[PDB]
DNA sequence: ATCGGATGTATATATCTGACACGTGCCTGGAGACTAGGGAGTAATCCCCTTGGCGGTTAAAACGCGGGGGACAGCGCGTACGTGCGTTTAAGCGGTGCTAGAGCTGTCTACGACCAATTGAGCGGCCTCGGCACCGGGATTCTCGAT
DNA sequence: ATCGAGAATCCCGGTGCCGAGGCCGCTCAATTGGTCGTAGACAGCTCTAGCACCGCTTAAACGCACGTACGCGCTGTCCCCCGCGTTTTAACCGCCAAGGGGATTACTCCCTAGTCTCCAGGCACGTGTCAGATATATACATCCGAT
């Protein structure tokens, strides 16, 4: 690249590259780090961000708003399938729970 | 400034609540002892990690970012309150 | 001939020897005296550790030059 | 029968036994010695030299290092010397 | 003469109310006051800040909602609409709480 | 505190039965330090030997092992020139249950024959394990110029 | 008064590229800034423990990369190393 | 006038024949073969160290062992004796390994 | 190459492992699901194996590889090495 | 203690200071390694082992065997409950399984 | 020759027959056991870096180790653990 | 299969309030240029161990049959839980006061990192004898059809 | 309640083999001694918010009564696993043979840490205003008894 710009912009990358990197070092995880790493870090997480936001922002619309609380943010979560198993674990604080209720229980016809 | 028997705060509307949420239709009568004793050991076990965190740092007062962080290390990550 | 050392203990003993013994000669004389065996004694020269078998005069040891000792102390 | 008086003492402390506390290798010994030897000692036995690390974990949770026969007996057998503990 | 519901539909309402909803479901002072005994039961004299009762709150909150759907799903598999104390037993078991 | 009826008793011990070649008391009124004389024992190359030690007793007594040191000059390969002694039942075999007329004896065992798998100086010990009779002259011109 | 970093604007000019109209409350930036933490702390680690295990001493862009490989799922793993590699390349000349 | 024995007890002899031994009890070859097939689907032209099959073959039967005592418990549970498919799914389905 | 082998697993190869777990009666048709299971934890294991193995460059998988993935996924196994 | 010995046996320890010092050290865990923590950790490991020996040892004299082999251990650790709940997860390798049969499928 | 591989073998051994004085073990008991050993090892030391990282602190002194065992020991074995340790310390630096 | 009440839920409109989005000062962290050295890339060699193949023998798998025990459906009982109403209890909100403890700043002293010489603890390779595996015969103990 | 025949399991004695424990040679990592830069231990000050109390609503909890529907025990049917005998298939073991690639070593070069200087990007603080919550009044979907 240009190699004048600023390194989050010379990258194309929105956040921050320069951060990741002092984290890196002052984070114990190796004696040296490399100066492609930073950039790959930022890419994905800037990636799984972006993925996340644009299904709150789907969930919010359909709700008709124009903000993103955490309901939002929890049903664009577990609606999905990659991002509902990568959080498995994780409990959203407000979060609640998706509607489901078992044939069973349901009223005969 | 001793206190007993504060368990029975979590009363049968409570917990019958809490199996409404869940997606339960009916609820037997014993459903809430075992659930009150339930969450007591739940309580037991978050609380004495989050002791220990905030002892180790020669501290009185419980932040929550100790209980997140015994949340955790017990393995249920919760977000929403800082880290 | 006398020499002043600065020891481990401070203590300098009074001694007449001479330049031209070698080490193993005076570190016995400092043993049947003091009790150190010659491989405990360690002799230092201006910071230079000496060799047993060499003697004082290689050093260039002068009358009441002050000198240094280090017991080489291994166990205990 | 009856135990003898000088036998029932504690080895360790050369006086009579306060909560005795059978060992899995049958010795006995008063309860303060015991305490004293696993907060200091190798974790082991004096006399016989064997860990009693796990029965010692499993008899503290249900609190029966305290041998209740051998006490109550000592005790009213020999109360005069339980008083001048 | 008086209009009264099915004995059942009354809880299905209160299902669909309640699973769209957000909010808190436990009381805060006697849930505050619980855990407050439960720290001066291990270390004495403790104070707490209020955003560690949420936290805690919350955490309860979601582990005994997942812990009832799961026992209802071991109700329903036991051919049954009941929950017991059993299908609880059974389902702590089967996670690994209490292997 | 409760050591000092365990050193009373002790005292006692070595009153009633002194051991052979082997003899300790109370240098002052304190009753924690002591001082030890020790013969050289007949099937040894330390005839004629008479050596002085000194013993000091920490307040935690016996749930911790008592100090040992020789204020006389040794040649041993488990002795060093300052006296400190390395033997198993003093630091790292120490139970309450044993006595000081015990570590006295495990002492004279010990100098009536070396142990070479511990050696505290190690060049008395190759010289040791190289041939005896270095070992037996080097004895010799040590007890009968520093003991006697 | 002392500073306390976090990914707050980058997080809220991502959402303006996506959503040019929708806002996003405080609760929801605390969670988004969990999560963000959260991730960063899995693939470092695990890039650590990669570069300890092959007795090596440094964290290059391939170590980041098999450690996404390892813990994403499927497409989310293959998206996620497309756009890595992407930026590392235009970034790089 | 042969010797029958009844249904059940010979089962019951070997719960407590195998409960006792700890051999492998899967065949090795084709557990092998298995394994290449898969490592052969993921990458061509692989090669294994025998420990690394002895591995996998052992972390399998671990885990196939686990799977079968849940999936007893809950056919308990359901008061029956026999396991049943469903079972199997539920006691995964609580796991959390399918959800 | 190899195809449709799965069928490995033999019935009394699966009536061992439950009679072993503690089974009593098995009904006939828990052999599938058994080999259904099996192989999708084969296949969850081997991914990572092989994605280890990958890394360094190799071409065989050793057994460390294998351990550290199912270190990684949560079933740590001893024996084999670490 | 006296100083001039071996450090694993200045604290009474079996296991190595030094090594455990290394490991912490050059390990990556942080900048700078305290001169304590090394025992601290030598003794904790020691004491867990000598646990697990102790009961897998009674389990082989048990089984009339001499020698330890890896039934032994895992029927030592599955019989404790603390041993149990620390491995929890952990699996070992040709280790079979407890013996135990629910009550409800004995004959009657 | 083949270069030096580390192990705890031969200090498992020693405490082995420091326990039970005439008992052999096996060579894949041996492998288990240093295998437990590396496991514990490895959880304790990031436990203990961790808690460090998290008062800004920079050394791993023994308190953080003796809060790791606390945390990561179930009941009786931290208690125990806590005391062998402070045991250990104690003798080490007098 | 409807049809009427009757109830709860869904929808349209005013309003007002506090949280979100933006603007500004500044200072601490990030960027730019330069130097040194060790970590890693690459080429070459060795030999360990992985793959492939043959022959045998035999333990394990495949197949079939008789039947008995267990899964599953249908019925009846009654008891425990759902629903609704009136009453008692304490959660919830606001407002005020106090101080214990979190948080930040300045000194400085002792603990831990770095480096060099050195030597003994620990690892690799060999060797041997005893502990365990195996075989064969007999004693012991559940099991089931028949009383 | 039992007696006895057929069958599986446990004990005991003898033989053999291979791997676990001890020994020897040696190389490199731990030890010891000394020096130096800085991390945190401690004393002191500030000031935030955690705790305690008081009064007023009124919303959630509680207790009671009625009824019905679902859990549970029982019976009956049938069909599908189980135990056993016979036959076919390939797993397992011992053997040989080839070569691929893992593991080690030497050399070199270039990539990153460390230092200094400089400046602007993001953080804390302050302010305006509109998105959403709340109150109020209709519109409609749904449920339950009765034909
Ligand atoms: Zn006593
Ligand atoms: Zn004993």
């Amino acid at each position: 690249s240009a190699k004048a710009c600023t390194r989050s912009s010379r990258a194309g990358l929105q956040f921050p590259v320069g951060r990741v990197h002092r984290l890196l070092r002052k984070g114990n995880y190796s004696e040296r780090v490399g100066a492609g790493a930073p950039v790959y870090l930022a890419a994905v997480l800037e990636y799984l961000t972006a993925e996340i936001l644009e299904l709150a922002g789907n969930a919010a619309r359909d709700n008709k708003k124009t903000r993103i609380i955490p309901r939002h943010l929890q049903l664009a979560i577990r609606n999905d399938e990659e991002l509902n198993k990568l959080l498995g674990r994780v409990t959203i604080a407000q979060g609640g729970v998706l509607p489901n209720i078992q044939a069973v229980l349901l009223p005969k016809k | 400034k001793v206190l007993r028997d504060n368990i029975q705060g979590i009363t049968k509307p409570a917990i019958r609540r809490l199996a409404r949420r869940g997606g339960v239709k009916r609820i037997s009568g014993l459903i809430y002892e075992e659930t009150r004793g339930v969450l007591k050991v739940f309580l037991e076990n978050v609380i004495r990690d989050a002791v220990t965190y905030t002892e180790h740092a020669k501290r009185k007062t419980v932040t929550a970012m100790d209980v997140v962080y015994a949340l955790k290390r017990q393995g249920r990550t919760l977000y929403g309150f800082g880290g | 001939m006398q020499i002043f050392v600065k020891t481990l203990t401070g203590k300098t003993i009074t001694l007449e020897v001479e330049p031209s013994d070698t080490i193993e000669n005076v570190k016995a004389k400092i043993q049947d005296k003091e009790g150190i065996p010659p491989d405990q004694q360690r002799l230092i020269f201006a910071g230079k550790q000496l060799e047993d078998g060499r003697t004082l005069s290689d050093y260039n040891i002068q009358k009441e030059s002050t000198l240094h000792l280090v017991l080489r102390l291994r166990g205990g | 029968a009856i135990p003898s008086l000088s036998e029932c003492q504690c080895g360790i402390c050369m006086e009579i036994l306060v909560e005795p506390v059978t060992l899995p290798c049958n010795h006995t010994l008063c309860k303060p010695c015991f305490q004293s030897t696993v907060e200091k000692a190798s974790l082991c036995c004096p006399f016989c030299r064997r860990r009693v690390s796990s029965w010692t974990r499993y008899h503290t949770r249900r609190n029966s290092l305290v041998n209740v026969e051998l006490w109550t007996i000592i005790q009213k057998h020999y109360p005069r010397e339980c008083k001048l503990r | 003469k008086p209009h009264r519901y099915r004995p059942g539909t009354v809880a299905l309402r209160e299902i669909r109310r309640y699973q769209k909803s957000t909010e808190l479901l436990i009381r805060k002072l006697p849930f505050q006051r619980l855990v407050r005994e439960i720290a001066q039961d291990f270390k004495t004299d403790l104070r707490f800040q209020s955003s560690a009762v949420m936290a805690l709150q919350e955490a309860c909150e979601a582990y005994l909602v997942g812990l009832f759907e799961d026992t209802n799903l071991c109700a329903i598999h036991a051919k049954r609409v009941t929950i017991m104390p059993k299908d609880i037993q059974l389902a702590r078991r089967i996670r690994g709480e209490r292997a | 505190h409760m050591a000092l009826k365990r050193i009373n008793k002790e005292l006692s011990d070595l009153a009633r039965d002194p051991p052979a070649q082997i003899s300790a008391g109370p240098v002052g009124d304190d009753m924690f330090h002591w001082q030890a004389t020790i013969m050289g024992p007949n099937d040894s190359p330390y005839q004629g030997g008479v050596f002085f030690l000194t013993i000091h007793f920490p307040t935690d007594y016996p749930f911790k092992p008592p100090k040992v040191a020789f204020t006389t000059r040794i040649y041993h390969p488990n002795i060093n020139s300052n006296g400190s002694i390395c033997l198993d039942i003093l630091r790292s075999q120490w139970s309450p249950a044993l006595t000081i007329s015990k570590v006295l004896l495990s002492i004279a065992s010990l100098l009536d024959d070396p142990n070479p798998d511990d050696p505290k100086v190690p060049e008395i010990a190759r010289i040791y394990k190289t041939d005896r009779d270095k070992y037996n002259r080097i004895s010799r011109e040590w007890t009968q110029k520093y003991a006697m | 008064r002392s500073r306390k970093e976090s990914y707050s604007i980058y997080v809220y000019k991502v959402l303006k590229q996506v959503h040019p109209d929708t806002g996003i409350s405080s609760k929801a930036m605390g969670i988004m800034n969990s999560f963000v933490n959260d991730i960063f702390e899995r693939i470092a680690g695990e890039a650590s423990r990669l570069a300890h295990y092959n007795k090596r001493s440094t964290i290059t862009s391939r170590e980041i990369q098999t450690a996404v490989r390892l813990l994403l799922p499927g497409e989310l793993a293959k998206h996620a190393v497309s756009e890595g590699t992407k930026a590392v390349t235009k970034y790089t000349s």
